[PDB]
This record gives structure tokens, C-alpha cells and sequence, in this order.
């Protein structure tokens, strides 16, 4: 008794349609759900089938279609979110007195559209007034690579998508700071029309 | 006529000898066609009816999975239904559980049901909504409200409005040749003289599928119930029924007294006399 | 078929 | 709803824990989960009522019991040697198809050879640049939590008491200070977006919190320094005009 | 805790006729607990092979079942069934009557 997730990963652009699919190997009456979890949040059920409509509908726009002659579940969505970005698993269970079988899953990346990009790096100094001050690389595209360190004694992390929901509006940033001496925000992201302060 | 699908479940608590012994048996109408005991040695459900014996190894594995999760349930419920009487530890105690579903003569869904007992008394029951419960006593309250808050009688009103119907439509329909025959009763009439003025005059009742049967005693064309006995409907032991009513009549009146049998086999009700 | 396993009292 | 053991902890190689688990919602049924990347959640032990519980695909290495409804401890035994293991509690009403399951927090277990290196971060917040606000009127705080060890944190941004989460990104993994080493010391940054506006008002109060998982309490520290126990670590910053 | 004493019937599952072949049951019915001992006797002494049923019980919850076994009756041979049960301070002897 298996389930299987065809895709382990899945990349999509804002706006774009979602199929997530979903086959099992157990022949006889089932129940079947869709888990989501989301970073740094617990597993939490998405939709599930009690009974009836094969056309189940589910929170966020989700929607599952149990094809009995087939044995598929599959998860679909017209217009992912950025929001929507999570693992999502799926379980089916077989009315035999035998636990959940969880399939292993699909990891939903989902590429956060930059309607304005006005790409520059910033230098920032402590709160506390200690001198020390990080350079912080933002508002670039999501098809703009950030390069890791290539000195031990310099650290630059990887691109991170907030999204300010006040304002829909979503940036991408990256952070490097040094220790060193000739260490300036200038030369911090030369590894990957920036504005430069 | 209508058709009905039942299943029964005994629990009956060993303190300190070991775990309950349990009991499960299955029928359709009026036929017994699975079975399990805990103290035989295959330790599966087995079959009791030609008709189930179509089904594969598939079948036998989650029955006999789902039926000795049944037997877990009613362990645990032993030891939480002695906390909510304040028993002793050592008395041996009863639990007893059934459902099932019927239909019409149509074979669509009529009603459903799920019953629980401790000790031989009504303890909880599903409502004929298949929504709501009822409680016995105030120890079945504190299991009503737990049943309420979980939402039980969802998945139940799903197996009973559904599998439950899905299923006995299947047996009916495997089983046709031995479940939707009708066999009607072959009857007779014993006298045997009480004393110089006393008669006993019985009516019998052979050889009759589905165990649905009335026997009526009349003087004259009108019922009497006076010196009327009447037993159980009893099992033959072949998948028929036997049943007979006696009464004690005036030793040279037997011309009056008229025996009406009614059954589900027969096309016209039989009427009996003693010459 | 039987149902599945009840739910504890 | 359910209840397990710290988000973090380690174990020396030689000893065994216990993972505990417990639930108040009447639940019958109860799991362990181990997730393994590429593999999903795979079966340890379940338990569908109390004193009967049944071994899943990896009980191996494995012991758990169920005395009392409420609890599905799990132990670990020195036989189960995976350097670092994320572990999923779960329960159902019962076993039964209709009953989804409630998943718990969830708990990362590590191998910690030597308690030596073990460090609490220190915390800074860097204040947004006069260069963003007038070009993109908008301020975004970096928060860098340093000098931590193992990488068991847990970062969260406060604004006027209040846990916030719009504009809000941290690092989805930390980054090693000294990358050459195997018990180097880790960092971890986040960012707050937040409209010039809002940091142009003194009255906003910015708060950077880290809760550290390290040593407890029970732990023996026989070194100079202090204890690095279980804490938080926090920076603030305030809006300026 | 309600107790329910046996209802108790001896009976061959078709008309007897001496020389053929028949079963002899014992039905027990409306009774309670389960805890319930059924033989049956010939000529006072006890059949081996007594087969019975699986336990059931009815819209009241008391329970019944059926002990039958292969027997051909005759002339001079006396049936009976005996059962005993906690709601009966001795064992009950109930006696197959041949001409009911």
C-alpha cells in the first residue's frame, strides 16, 4: 500500500495554474486529503474526501478531483499565490484498520513577481551605535542570482522575499557584512544599472 | 419485502484471567454469514453463508482487521465503564453493541442504527436522525457529550446511509437463490386429550424462511388469547424456523377453533382445524 | 462489511 | 490541541531520550512520525487507543508505550544512530478513514558529541538608511543574531508589543561563520520592510526576539564562562525622525 | 445488574421418525449474562459431540443460542437437554417430548 507524488518539485510563476499529482496503490474504498505545510508552520489539512461531489473544493482556491476508475487525487489551482509556496502531501487511507499512508510529497516554490524592480545596496549601522553596520542588496529581480561569499571572512546570505501586504509589495534583499578592513558596501555583491548610494 | 443487514458484538470481561472474550457475528435478515471468536484458533472472521464465500482474501483481511479493532474499543470501555459505575475490579461485566441498516422493499435506504449496553441495560443509542444520541443513565451522558464534540455520528450516518446500504444490496444480490427465497410453512395439528373434558390442540409451524410468522387461535371467528400458549419462533438448525400455539379447547368443541397462520411464503393466509 | 473501529465511551 | 517536546534537542552518542507527546482533545488514536527530506513522513509506532500500540515502517531502533490516553512518549535508543532526525507527533479521534490527523509542533533531534561548543547568539538591529527612505520611501531593519552554536533558533520580530509577520523574511537556513570547520559557530539574519512613514515616528518600537535552544537547567557545566542555557536574546530600535 | 433466567426448548430439527436420520437441538434464549453450560443427555448420559452456535442476542439484549447434534432416534432411547446458568440454583433438566 503506497502513495505516490509523481513531481518532488515544483516551480511556478505567480498567476500560473497548479497540478499537483496524486496516485495510490490501494484498490478497495478509501478516504483521501491533502496536508500543506507551510515554513516554519506545522502539517495542517488542506481539503480531504468524506463523501460525495469527486469535485472536492478546499480553502485558498484549492481544488481536488477524486477519479475512482483511475486512482488519482490530484490537487489543482487556476492562480498560485506566493502565499502558496509550502510542502504539500498527500494521504489516503484505506478503511482497513491501517494507519494514514502519506505520500512523499511535493515541494511548491513559487517564483514572487516584481512588478517594480530598482535594484541598489544599502550600508545600515547598529541600533546599539557600535560602528558595525551590514550592506543590505534589495529591490532586484527574482531572476537575479545571488552568489555566495567567496572569502571565509566575508558573509552574504541568500535572496529573501518579504511581502509587505499593507501594500502588496514584495521585495527581494540580500545581507553581507564583514569584519575586515577594506570591507565596503560597494564591493560586498560584485559577485553577481544598480544604484549605489 | 424489506431487507435488513445487522451485526452483534459481546465483550464479556475476564478480571485478572486475561482479555475479554469477544464475539462478532453478522447477519443479513434472518442468515448468519460471518463469525468471529476470540477463543477459536484460526483468530480471523470467518464465513457462515455459501453466498459470502465469493469474496476474496482481500475481504477477510480488513474484516478480520475491523473486527478485533472492535474488540480493543470494548476492552477499553470494560475498564472505563467499571470507573464510571465505581465497581469492583474483580466482577465480571457485559458490553454489548449493535447496528446495521434496512431497506425497503425496493432496497432503498429505510433507517439506520447503533446501540450500546453495559451489563444488559440500555446504555447509548443512535437517534433515528442518525444526529443525536441517547443517554441511558447520567454515567451515558459524560460518553454523549465526548460522542457529540467528536462529530461521531457523522462517520456513522456515513456507513449506515452508504457502505451499510452499498453492501447488503451486494449480499442480496449474491445471494439471491437463498436470500430473497421465501419458504412457506408446512403445517400440521396435534390433539392430545388434558383430561375427560379437556383437549390440547396445537398448532405447528415447520420449515419457514423468513422467521416473520403469526399463529392466531379463534372460538368462533373471533381471537382468544385465554389458554392460547405460544412459544418462541426457534431456529431448525437447516436456515428455517419452527413455531407452534396451543390451547386447552372443551373435549368435543375442536370444530369451532380455527388456527390462522400468516407468513411472508404464503399467498393466501392458511386457516387450520381439527375436523 | 462491518464499520470501522468506534470511537471509545 | 497537541503538545511535544522542545523544537530542539541533543543527545551523546551512548545515551537515550525520551520524546514526550500528549494531547487533551479525547483523541483514541496517536502516531510518530519521523520526516526524512525526500522521503516524507515515515511511520514509527502508532497507537490506536490506549495499552495497544503497533511498530510502523521504521520502529527499528524505536520504543514507545501508552499507559495513559493523553500520552505516546517515544524513545530513542543508542541503537538509532542518524546524526539528526526531525520527529512528528500526531493523534486522530480513532483510526478510522473519516478522522484526519492533528499534527504537533515538531522536534529536531541532533548528535552532540561535545557540549563544549556550545554558544547563545548575540543579537543586533541595524537601523534602515536615509538612502532607501528617500529613494523608495520605504525602511527596511536587518536583524543578525552571531556566535551561536548548534543552529537551534528560532528569530521573530515585535513592533509596539505585537508579533508582526508582513514584511517579514528571515533566512531560511543559517550560515556558518567559519565555513571550514565542523562545529563552527552559526549566524542568522531577517529583514522588517516598513514604510518611511512608520519609521519616521519616534513613538514605533522595534524589537528583535531569538530564542536559543542550548543546554537546560538539569545540565552539567564545569567551564568559565556562562551556561549557555536555553534563552532569548533580544536588540530593539526605536523610529526616528 | 439484571439477570434473566434461560427460556429453554428441546426439539428435532425435522418430524422424528425412528430409523432416520435427524438433529436433536437445544435452543436457549432470553437470558443474561452470556456465561451459559448446555449438554445433551441420551439416556442420561452426556452426547461428545454437541455442536452450537455463535453467540447473539436479541432487541432486549438477552442472548440465545443453539446446541444441536446428528442423532437417529428410536423406540427406547429418552432425549434430554441440561443447562445450567447463575440465575438457576441447580442445573434444569427439560426432557424431549416425542408426541408434542
Amino acid at each position: 500500500q503506497s502513495v505516490s507524488q509523481h513531481n518532488h518539485h515544483v516551480i511556478l510563476s505567480e498567476a500560473a495554474s497548479l497540478e499537483l499529482g496524486c496516485n495510490y496503490s490501494y484498490g478497495g474504498t478509501v478516504n483521501l486529503f491533502w496536508y500543506v505545510q507551510y515554513p516554519g508552520q506545522h502539517l495542517q489539512l488542506l481539503l480531504k474526501y468524506f463523501s460525495g461531489d469527486p469535485l472536492v473544493k478546499g480553502i485558498k482556491g484549492f481544488e481536488a478531483e477524486f477519479i475512482k476508475s483511475k486512482f488519482s487525487f490530484n490537487l489543482r489551482k487556476p492562480s498560485v499565490q506566493w502565499s502558496d509556496t509550502a510542502e504539500y502531501f498527500c494521504a489516503v487511507n484505506a478503511r482497513r484498520n491501517t494507519p494514514l499512508v502519506f505520500g512523499k510529497g511535493t515541494r511548491l516554490s513559487v517564483i514572487a513577481n516584481i512588478q517594480n524592480p530598482d535594484p541598489a545596496v544599502y550600508q545600515l549601522r547598529d541600533s546599539k551605535s557600535s560602528d558595525k553596520s551590514v550592506c543590505l542588496f534589495t529591490d532586484f529581480d527574482s531572476q537575479t542570482n545571488v552568489s555566495q561569499s567567496k572569502d571565509s571572512d566575508v558573509y552574504i546570505t541568500d535572496k529573501c522575499v518579504l511581502d509587505m501586504r499593507s501594500m502588496d509589495f514584495k521585495s527581494n534583499s540580500a545581507v553581507a557584512w564583514s569584519n575586515k578592513s577594506d570591507f565596503a558596501c560597494a564591493n560586498a555583491f560584485n559577485n553577481s544599472d544598480t544604484f549605489f548610494p | 419485502g424489506s431487507h435488513s443487514m445487522r451485526y452483534f458484538f459481546t465483550s464479556v470481561s475476564r478480571p485478572g484471567r486475561g482479555e475479554p472474550r469477544f464475539i462478532a457475528v453478522g447477519y443479513v435478515d434472518d442468515t448468519q454469514f460471518v463469525r468471529f471468536d476470540s477463543d477459536a484458533a484460526s483468530q480471523r472472521m470467518e464465513p457462515r453463508a455459501p453466498w459470502i464465500e465469493q469474496e476474496g482474501p482481500e475481504y477477510w483481511d480488513g474484516e478480520t482487521r475491523k473486527v478485533k479493532a472492535h474488540s480493543q474499543t470494548h476492552r477499553v470501555d470494560l475498564g472505563t465503564l467499571r470507573g464510571y459505575y465505581n465497581q469492583s475490579e474483580a466482577g465480571s461485566h457485559t458490553v454489548q453493541r449493535m447496528y446495521g441498516c434496512d431497506v425497503g422493499s425496493d432496497w432503498r435506504f429505510l433507517r439506520g442504527y447503533h446501540q450500546y449496553a453495559y451489563d444488559g441495560k440500555d446504555y447509548i443509542a443512535l437517534k433515528e436522525d442518525l444526529r443525536s444520541w441517547t443517554a441511558a443513565d447520567m454515567a451515558a451522558q459524560t460518553t454523549k457529550h465526548k460522542w457529540e464534540a467528536a462529530h461521531v455520528a457523522e462517520q456513522l450516518r456515513a456507513y449506515l446511509e452508504g457502505t451499510c446500504v452499498e453492501w447488503l444490496r451486494r449480499y442480496l444480490e449474491n445471494g439471491k437463490e437463498t436470500l430473497q427465497r421465501t419458504d412457506a410453512p408446512k403445517t400440521h395439528m396435534t390433539h392430545h386429550a388434558v383430561s375427560d373434558h379437556e383437549a390440547t390442540l396445537r398448532c405447528w409451524a415447520l420449515s419457514f424462511y423468513p422467521a416473520e410468522i403469526t399463529l392466531t387461535w379463534q372460538r368462533d371467528g373471533e381471537d382468544q388469547t385465554q389458554d392460547t400458549e405460544l412459544v418462541e419462533t426457534r431456529p431448525a438448525g437447516d436456515g428455517t424456523f419452527q413455531k407452534w400455539a396451543a390451547v386447552v379447547v372443551p373435549s368435543g368443541q375442536e370444530q369451532r377453533y380455527t388456527c390462522h397462520v400468516q407468513h411472508e411464503g404464503l399467498p393466501k393466509p392458511l386457516t387450520l382445524r381439527w375436523e | 462489511i462491518t464499520d470501522q473501529v468506534p470511537f471509545s465511551v | 490541541g497537541i503538545t511535544q517536546s522542545p523544537k530542539y534537542l541533543f543527545r551523546k552518542e551512548g545515551q537515550n531520550v525520551t520524546l514526550s507527546c500528549e494531547q487533551n482533545l479525547n483523541h483514541d488514536a496517536m502516531y510518530w512520525y519521523r520526516q526524512d527530506p525526500g522521503q516524507g513522513l515515515r511511520l514509527i509506532y502508532y497507537s490506536q487507543i490506549v495499552n495497544d500500540f503497533q511498530k510502523g515502517d521504521i520502529a527499528e531502533g524505536y520504543s514507545v508505550s501508552r499507559e495513559k490516553k493523553e500520552s505516546f512518549p517515544l524513545t530513542v535508543t543508542s541503537a538509532q544512530k542518524n546524526p539528526t532526525a526531525f520527529y512528528l507527533c500526531a493523534s486522530s479521534i480513532t483510526l478510522s478513514s473519516y478522522n484526519e490527523q492533528f499534527f504537533g509542533p515538531g522536534t529536531r533531534l541532533t548528535v552532540l558529541e561535545d557540549l563544549k561548543n556550545v554558544f547563545p547568539p548575540e543579537v543586533a538591529v541595524f537601523e534602515p538608511s536615509e538612502a532607501e527612505i528617500s529613494h523608495t520611501q520605504k525602511a527596511t531593519l536587518v536583524c543578525l543574531a552571531t556566535g551561536f552554536y548548534p543552529d537551534h533558533v528560532e528569530l521573530s520580530w515585535w513592533v509596539n508589543g505585537k508579533e508582526v509577520h508582513s514584511g517579514v523574511c528571515t533566512d531560511p537556513q543559517p550560515l556558518k561563520e567559519q565555513p571550514a570547520l565542523n562545529d563552527s559557530r552559526y549566524a542568522l539574519s531577517s529583514r522588517l520592510r516598513v514604510s518611511a512613514t512608520f519609521w519616521q515616528d519616534p513613538r514605533n518600537h522595534f524589537r528583535c526576539q531569538v530564542q536559543f535552544y542550548g543546554l537546560s537547567e538539569n545540565d552539567e557545566w564545569t567551564q568559565d564562562r556562562a551556561k549557555p542555557v536555553t534563552q532569548i536574546v533580544s536588540a530593539e530600535a526605536w523610529g526616528r525622525a | 445488574m439484571i439477570q434473566r433466567t434461560p427460556k429453554i426448548q428441546v426439539y428435532s430439527r425435522h418430524p422424528a421418525e425412528n430409523g432416520k436420520s435427524n438433529f436433536l437441538n437445544c435452543y436457549v434464549s432470553g437470558f443474561h449474562p452470556s456465561d451459559i453450560e448446555v449438554d445433551l443427555l441420551k439416556n442420561g448420559e452426556r452426547i461428545e459431540k454437541v455442536e452450537h452456535s455463535d453467540l447473539s442476542f436479541s432487541k432486549d439484549w438477552s442472548f440465545y443460542l443453539l446446541y444441536y447434534t446428528e442423532f437417529t432416534p428410536t423406540e427406547k432411547d429418552e432425549y434430554a437437554c441440561r443447562v445450567n446458568h447463575v440465575t438457576l440454583s441447580q442445573p434444569k433438566i427439560v426432557k424431549w417430548d416425542r408426541d408434542m
